[PDB]
């Protein structure tokens, strides 16, 4: 268990290469002078979302390591994008792996998922994180936020654009300090004292659908729910959990390195004792994935795929097991949009908790013999990976025959140029079957994404900034983090969205306007070109350099020092400046 | 169609014998992505020579536009793949073709450098004054980028 | 003793929901990940100040508690108001009582207790919180601030706003960076290279009143002068000390987390004599408190008492011990506006030192029996507890988002209950404070449109008017300091007062405040209490004499249980 | 209008402590004794929603339109924070239902704001001006409106 | 001259004894350093008198300027050195002597409060009325200042 430091952090909207090139980049290029450290890897997503992970030699002392990888990265704080630092950066201290899901569901059926994930995150999720030997806590689902979904028509029918919404509610969803009555000095013998209450945080839909946008000049009023939707929604929408098939959130839950296992998960279900007295009616715990009795689903899809086709590639993983599998298996936890390879629309993860080792006889009944069956049963699912298995059993066979490849950019070369070479040296390794089984890569390929140009001139001509311009692009198509509010008594965010159905379509580009100087309302299409291209949703780096990780196992019999001779030999024949190194296991 | 997107994740990847028993076996040769990309807008983008004369010589339409009026022309122009614009020419793509922003290859051609091909575009009739929506030009292009050689070319 | 960590966080002029929504919720959500944290407590005070405890499993290493909690925090730093970050954040692990105290007196009577403050705060203070040993240090007074009085008649009589006055500060009182003559990379055959100095931090009253606020239509200048008073003192005014009744600062010393105690008072007064010899005229250090000889007194008002009749009761609880005491009483460092639990205008504490033990013979004269005679000489003060000093820890926890409203229905009938047994309950009391009238101001936000007048603007000149503004920083005498905007007392005292302030509108036009606001009274809280992260309310008592704690324990949880839905609770500190 | 014993009063109407009023009561407290703000013990009973109380001042003589020092009478307090049988109460003991506080708000355009309809129909049940402006023109229906509150604007018709 | 660099740097440093040696050594009495100050400028900055004495009677231009126009008398003035201002007066320096801005020593003296200066730069006719580059004259600058001592002085 080699120790690891992980970083995170958060860019609402952002792409991969927006991600690695404002966020990753910056810290990665302060992670040196650290004491016992082997490498570094780092992936920056499409989610915007970026996790820098640090690996250290054995013995190292993990409050130490997770010291000095902090004080490196307090030197790329100030560098790091406003929307990256208020989203909150994380540095943990964890393993990998889960060590156990604490599931959340609703007896009665009176709570949507949206509503159990709030609960989770409002009034469940911090006492857990907070508990000694919690590394670090994964909600599967989203807390509640304040959600102002926009519509352009009526925005541009008042003249009013998403920069006049974001600043309204900074205005009108405020914590004003306003001093007192009487304070200190006072004019000697003052009696009266008394604190000045000003405006308060909003605490209710109700309160921001009457946030006054603008008066007219005939005298009516532009209320904020004149021109969008006011609801209670998730700050991300891209996690949903099953239990059994219905509604439910939970706590992924990971041991802290070199925590005690069965004290940390005692203290957790004393922490969950405290809570269950005040559930509101239906809740209910459940325990689907305790750590044999339990495995995991893997279910990766092509990059691209929507969450939609992720649910029916879980629908028929969670089918198998509840149909074929009845007898054995007695719950089934699945996860849309978190996987293995972290979070994604493409990715899904089931936890399977089988019944008592005593009620499963046969050997064709234990997890070896269900994971197989269960693996050749998913063999034949289409353009989607999907494999079971017993955790600690691919990590026993892992080590015996599997290597770790990183495939590394040494000279600037640039991520296409990377692809190249990775499907050369792909391509020549399926060429030795006799030595190397299953050569592939362990990312995400291109996918088709919507690149806009700005014309700065012809936005200089009519007047309209690009503050304004991006503000209006970033916030309708992908949200924006105004501020705070209060939802009974808790502090969360509040969000500014373009409605669903006006961020569909690339026409719908056209349908937005940004107000100019001298008052003109000024479609998007009017400075701005666009056409489709080709880019990454997952950039890979290693050891600061852009990188593609390769996995694969040595043949039968052979050793894996043979399989990593060969790789080494392909390696050297891949164009200039194209490096390699192992890591992991092959470290 | 299923063969169809075989054929459209054949002729992205390279291969080519594939994409030659996907022909052979009836794959529809115009079929479309989720943005409109058929085969050769795939096989030009990633610069698969080879591949777009194979498409080209089973019907392939050499002018098919995507969901932003973009052709198989603009993307070898764009990412200078000179050997496919010639053959494309050859076969009929529009050297004039105007996508939803009045691009033109010349356009996208003159903007990142690709000298040669902005000859072959002006042999094969590349109208040199067409504006896009903003009313630039070719020479406009050339005088904002600095590039000294190219405004020598478009007089 | 189990360790425990302490975050301390100011919001100048905000009250206690500003505190406890802006900055005390934001930090406790970030307090994850951290080793061996056995509980977490809070308090959002109306002062504008937060203080977290943090309170750590026995045999945790302070020293890896505190450094994961500043590593928390560090995260956290960009998610917390402008005007808290500049205050300054601190995060201290010592224990709660004073080690020492460090008095400060003028025998001269040259200096007043403002001028004793500053001194002991610009020449004394760091240099003893750098000494190894001394956990946290609590000046018992406030260091000078360069403090700019506004007024509003002058400020409306030149249609100026205080958010006219902030700007000009920043401008005027500005250190510019402006590079050098000669600077690389040079011109080849450079002969001069020389640094250019620019503007530069104003140093005196002098140059704060000659700055330029604007320039009128026939030519004259409004200057800051002609709408304050610009003088030095202190960034608050909470805190006044007094020795023997006369005027004094001081410094409250307490020892860190593991630290030798005797060692590092003596290092303590080791730097003290460094500082001896460069002391001004009359400047005099004494020792009112050092750790019998030595005890406290706590003086706690209710809430909304003002720091002067609080300081009526510090004098009646100095007089006893400089009269009835003569004896036995060698001095009374006396504390206003500094409390047991936090700052506070309600609050005071008095630290007695008695004479030589050998010059007090008999048991009366010892000091358990002189603490026990000044508690119930002292028992007899209305409204006021004061105790002299040498039971269970109950937290009432709200669980399910009721409300400080309803938490307080549900604590009180709690407590009525718990009167209805004098039999195993004795003294069972809220730890806190009640609700005290506030004054809610409502801004029209339809009238502010109408008129032109900024929202920014409204609240800016509410908020640094009534409750100040810090602004930037000036070198006083060589020493890096605040500055300050504020309203003169006269204009900020009354609700009238209110109306007296205009604002700018876009049109240029001055708007009373009275033209887009309203206002009323109402009840609020004080000080907000969280704990393990939920709001909750902290509740004392002791077991009936004759009665186990056990059953005293048993008795408060049977009570709790019968609780209106949503309101939990939990035993901390002894009862833990 | 505008008002020790009658400090142990002001504190005991506040916290709810039915026998201790009685008691000072009948020992001669002052009925109308005030706070620094001007609250008699009938706002702080009416602001804490202490029923009893209510009456038992209104017993002794207490002044049912006392005004705080913004012009607030016990009427607006009660009919703000939803204690309809107070308002009963008040209304009942001649409390002014077209009382205006400093900025012209009546008990109706609080309790409009606070959706409280079950008190809003009792105070115009008592001839509550329901066209009454505060000072910057707003009603009672100008505040269902800005609201949202359907079940208001159809109550005031 | 070497020496001319070792009386600027005995001057800057107040050395009485290096100062008249280098003198004996015929070091050049107006050598001036990169901003351009002479001997006599340094040592009426820093409040050597002796050192301004010396240098006089040995033939020092009373009235040199540094590259921005300023005099010995502008630096003694300016910095609260009375009695260099009643030598550098009496040898002949420029009472009304104005720098590249327009400041005059009077200007320099009032802006600091040295009150015994302006009153013997007026007694040496000090033009009250001179302006700077910005209009500004002495009384300008006391009301401006708040110094009322200052103000009656000018009256």
């Amino acid at each position: 268990a080699p120790p690891a430091v992980t970083i995170s952090a958060s860019y609402p909207g952002a792409d991969a290469k927006t991600v690695q090139d404002t966020v990753t980049q910056v810290i990665e290029q302060n992670m040196n002078g650290i004491d016992n450290l082997m490498y570094m890897s780092s992936n920056s997503d499409s989610t915007g979302t970026v996790q820098i992970t640090l690996t250290f030699e054995s013995g190292t002392d993990a409050d130490i390591a997770q010291v000095q990888v902090q004080n490196k990265l307090q030197l790329a704080m100030p560098l790091l994008p406003q929307e990256v630092q208020q989203q909150g950066v994380s540095v943990e201290k964890s393993s990998s792996s889960f060590l156990m899901v604490v599931g959340v569901i609703n007896t009665d059926g009176t709570m949507t998922q949206e509503d159990i994930s709030d609960y989770v995150a409002a009034n469940m999720k911090d006492a857990i994180s907070r508990t000694s030997g919690v590394g670090d806590v994964q909600l599967f689902g989203s807390q509640y936020a304040m959600r102002i979904w926009m519509n352009p028509n009526e925005l541009n029918k008042f003249q009013l654009t998403p920069v006049d919404v974001i600043t309204a509610i900074k205005a009108q969803n405020a914590q004003v300090a306003a001093g007192q009555l009487g304070g200190t000095p006072p004019v000697k013998g003052q009696q009266l004292n008394a604190s000045i209450i000003a405006q308060t945080r909003l605490t209710s839909t109700e309160e921001f659908g009457k946030i006054l946008l603008k008066v007219n000049q005939d005298g009516s009023r532009v209320l904020l729910r004149d021109v969008a939707k006011i609801e209670l929604g998730g700050e991300n929408y891209d996690i949903i959990a099953e239990f059994n098939g219905q509604p439910a959130s939970g706590l992924g839950i990971k041991l802290a390195t070199g925590a005690n296992a069965l004290d940390t998960a005692a203290a957790i279900r004393a922490e969950l004792a405290k809570m269950e007295p005040f559930f509101p009616s239906g809740l209910k715990i459940v325990y689907p994935y305790d750590t044999q009795g339990v495995f995991m689903t893997m279910v990766q899809l092509p990059a691209g795929a929507t969450q939609e086709r992720t649910q029916k590639v879980l629908n028929e993983v969670t089918h198998y097991y509840l149909t074929k599998e009845k007898n054995n298996v007695e719950s089934v936890f699945a996860v849309n949009g978190f996987g293995f390879a972290g979070r994604g629309q493409n990715t899904g993860i089931a936890f399977v908790s089988l019944k008592d080792w005593a009620d499963r006889p046969g050997e064709e009944n234990k997890v070896e013999a269900i994971t197989m069956r269960a693996t050749r049963a998913f063999s034949q699912i289409k353009d989607a990976m999907v494999f079971a298995f017993n955790l600690p059993a691919i990590v026993e066979l892992g080590t015996a025959t599997g290597f770790d490849f990183e495939l590394i950019d040494q000279a600037g070369l640039g991520h296409e140029k990377l692809t190249q070479a990775r499907n050369q040296l792909l391509a020549e390794a399926a060429k030795h079957p006799d030595m190397l089984t299953s050569v592939r890569p362990n990312g995400l390929e291109d996918t088709p994404q919507f690149k806009i140009d700005i014309d700065q001139e012809k936005a200089q001509a009519l007047g309209v900034s690009i503050n304004d311009i991006n503000t209006t692009l970033g916030a309708a198509w992908g949200g924006s983090y105004v501020n705070d509010f209060i939802d009974r008594g808790r502090v969360k965010k509040v969000y500014v969205m373009s409605e669903a159905k006006y961020r569909m379509l690339p026409d719908d580009i056209g349908d937005w306007y940004v107000r100019a100087a001298d008052g003109q309302m000024v479609p998007f299409s009017a400075f701005s070109s666009s056409r489709w291209e080709y880019g990454s949703p997952r950039l890979e780096r290693y050891n600061g350099l852009p990188s593609m990780e390769i996995l694969g196992q040595a043949a039968p019999g052979k050793s894996t020092g043979e399989a990593m001779e060969l790789m080494e030999q392909l390696a050297s024949k891949l164009p200039t400046g194209v490096g390699y190194d192992w890591t992991g296991m092959s470290y | 169609s299923d063969l169809g997107k075989k054929l459209l994740e054949a002729a992205r990847a390279g291969r080519d014998d594939e994409v030659r028993i996907l022909m052979a076996n009836g794959a529809d040769v115009n079929a479309a992505d989720v943005v409109g990309w058929t085969p050769l807008h795939l096989a030009a983008y990633w610069g698969h020579l080879e591949i777009v004369e194979v498409l080209l010589k089973n019907g392939a339409d050499v002018n098919a536009y995507d969901t932003l009026g973009s052709t198989p022309l603009h993307l070898a122009a764009h990412f200078g793949h000179l050997e496919i614009v010639e053959v494309l020419l050859k076969n009929g793509a529009d050297v004039n073709a105007k996508d939803d922003n009045g691009i033109t290859p010349l356009h996208l051609a003159a903007n990142r450098g690709h000298l040669e091909i902005v000859e072959v575009l002006l042999k094969y009739g590349a109208d040199v004054n067409a504006q896009d929506k903003f009313g630039k030009t070719a020479f406009d292009i050339s005088i904002n980028n600095g590039n000294e050689d190219l405004a020598e070319i478009l007089q």
